């Protein structure tokens, strides 16, 4: 599955 | 809702083995599987709801194909048997075939919007390496890993719209390509 920077960087928080 | 007008179109193949209609979009365009003409003389109705033209396709069978590639599509259509039990989706308002817009959206957390645009972020991810900007660091296999690539080439495939999702985390860009057509 994707890595968490990945995933901080392209969805929103 | 978005899936509000979500409905199940129970159809069977034609002479020549086919729908009645052909796929277009898949995550190779950035999009949703979706209908092409949909014309009357040639789709073998069973059951439930009509099709029409430019649905998009989330479920065969079960199996959500939406975030796949055509390829894909074509092939979970193809390991099931008559009759194929089709969740469709009329596009308009805010139900478009653009999968990185639709991915964009933001729905209630514990909502079927939300949950079902998990099912096809994931699906997508089956289908792609990500690239990033940030140096390799050990344990990680280039192109399967990351694509690792310069600021300048993913600045490049971000206005060619080759990216579906792209954003900063530490100075650094991370994006997902479109998968190739295979």
């Amino acid at each position: 599955a994707r890595r968490e920077s990945y995933l901080k960087a392209t969805q929103p928080s | 809702h978005w899936t509000s007008k979500v409905h199940e179109s129970v159809i069977g193949r034609n002479p020549e083995g086919q729908l009645g209609f052909e796929l277009k979009g898949g995550a190779e365009n950035g999009q949703f599987p979706y209908l092409g003409e949909v014309k009357p003389g040639k789709v073998a109705y069973e059951s439930g709801s009509k099709l029409v033209s430019e649905e998009l396709l989330l479920e065969v069978n079960e199996t959500p194909v939406a975030g796949l590639t055509i390829r894909d599509v074509l092939a979970v259509i193809k390991h099931c048997k008559d009759p194929l039990r089709l969740k469709c989706v009329k596009q308009g308002g805010i139900v478009d075939k653009d999968l990185r817009h639709y991915l964009n959206l933001r729905f209630q957390k514990g909502s079927v919007d939300h949950e079902l645009q998990q099912i096809i972020r994931d699906n997508l991810y089956l289908r792609t390496v990500p690239c990033t900007t940030r140096p390799h660091k050990e344990g990680e296999v280039p192109g399967v890993d990351y694509i690792f690539i310069t600021v300048e080439e993913f600045m490049e495939l971000e206005k060619s719209g080759a990216l579906l999702e792209s954003g900063t985390y530490e100075d650094n860009y991370y994006g997902t390509p479109k998968p190739p057509a295979e």
